[PDB]
């Protein structure tokens, strides 16, 4: 899935 | 609690070591222990708590998406392979929900109720929205609507406080708006609300950058770029 | 065993799903369950077992090295910070040793004794050497010499079989020689032996490449490049 | 620490 930017560690 | 015998300061110190070692499950367990000491958390400690659980749940979310995609493909001319994909997706899902419940439990007992300053209260309410959002990503049953509304309500209270008490460039306020905009886009099926929130947040921050030191400017513009990244994908 | 109620084939299927999801602890637990069914493992299943535990122990080794480096710095004008670094290094170390003991236990009960074909026996003896080598990386006490000799003995038996029964380009033979050469360099304090082994292995493989299909050639040259990479760093 | 190449997943 295309994940949009959310705050903090892009850990997924 | 397995951390009940360890000093608060030692738990914080070990959380920082765990971060350096990329041992995020350990980091989260240490920070849970620190929260359970019952004292409020400093800004640095709040960020350790958030980084730890964000990394843990992030790995679970990525794994869940891989397994869900395989499961969806299996339900399309696809050969029957038995219950194993569903079972393993459910296993990862249950563990993910458990982590979200753990974080929500720390927020409810008793981080939020003791948080009176805007920076702490907004931070924790944003976290509450985030972890209900992660629950919503995997929800399919009769409680999905209530889970979504719990995320919305937490984000909305955080937004109301942040607009009253924080400047538009405050990094907590910006990260909250970023995440609430993604909630609108991906969870609430409200792409126009997502776009409007991201644009207004970006523009109001832009207009306030002139008040900031070089270091604060860097902090704020980093998050503004994330808003822009999403707007570019959405428009 | 928590996997005792799951079918062997389901454990294998879930190990492959776990690999796709980068859930290596799950993958290792599924493969341990499969081994404990008591049947021999196919080539593909052996590789799943190895990949799973290699990834688990690899994360532990990397974390241990971070913590050990911090601990060593603390023992140099350095400010006293209490027992926490040592404690947390010891925690990670104990977990790492536990994983190594688990793998060694599977090999001893009863993978090695049932392995009669060269490909399986060499594979398992190489694994035995590897996991004693990982124990040796963290050993400091009165058993370090015996741990090192256990790694050496397993590697040596694997080498003897591989030279008798496998061509010099066989990827298992090549990976064994690569790892035994690193054992010599890093563990046994024998850099000349490491260099000689890597060079002879590389040269004898080179001379046998002409016998191989395109796909086998690719498999063998990949590992040969790793031998070359080490030789470049060592000479 | 400088880690030399060993077989399989470079997971550390
Ligand atoms: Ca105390
Ligand atoms: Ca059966
Ligand atoms: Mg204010
Ligand atoms: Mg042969």
């Amino acid at each position: 899935k295309l994940m949009f930017k959310t705050e903090g560690p892009d850990s997924d | 609690g397995a951390m009940g015998s360890m000093e608060r300061a030692s738990l914080i110190q070990k959380a920082k070591l765990a971060e350096q070692a990329e041992r995020y499950e350990d980091m989260a367990a240490f920070m849970k222990g620190a929260v359970e000491k019952g004292e409020e958390l400093s800004c640095e400690e709040r960020n350790l708590l958030s980084v730890a659980y964000k990394n843990v749940v992030g790995g679970q979310r990525a794994a869940w998406r891989v397994l869900s995609s395989i499961e969806q493909k299996s339900n399309e001319g696809s050969e029957e392979k038995g219950p194993e994909v569903r079972e393993y997706r459910e296993k990862v899902e249950t563990e993910l929900q458990g982590v979200c419940d753990t974080v929500l439990g720390l927020l409810d007992s008793h981080l939020i109720k003791e948080a009176g300053d805007a920076e702490s209260r907004v931070f924790y309410l944003k976290m509450k929205g985030d972890y209900y959002r992660y629950l919503a990503e995997v929800a399919t049953g009769d409680d999905k609507k209530r889970i979504i509304d719990s995320a919305r309500s937490a984000y909305q209270e955080a937004m109301d406080i942040s607009k009253k008490e924080m400047p538009p460039t405050n990094p907590i306020r910006l990260g909250l708006a970023l995440n609430f905009s993604v909630f609108h886009y991906e969870i609430a099926n409200s792409p126009e609300e997502a776009i409007s929130l991201a644009k207004t947040t970006f523009d109001e921050a832009m207009a306030d950058l002139h008040t900031l030191s070089e270091d604060s400017y860097k902090d704020s513009t980093l998050i503004m770029q994330l808003l822009r990244d999403n707007l570019t994908l959405w428009t």
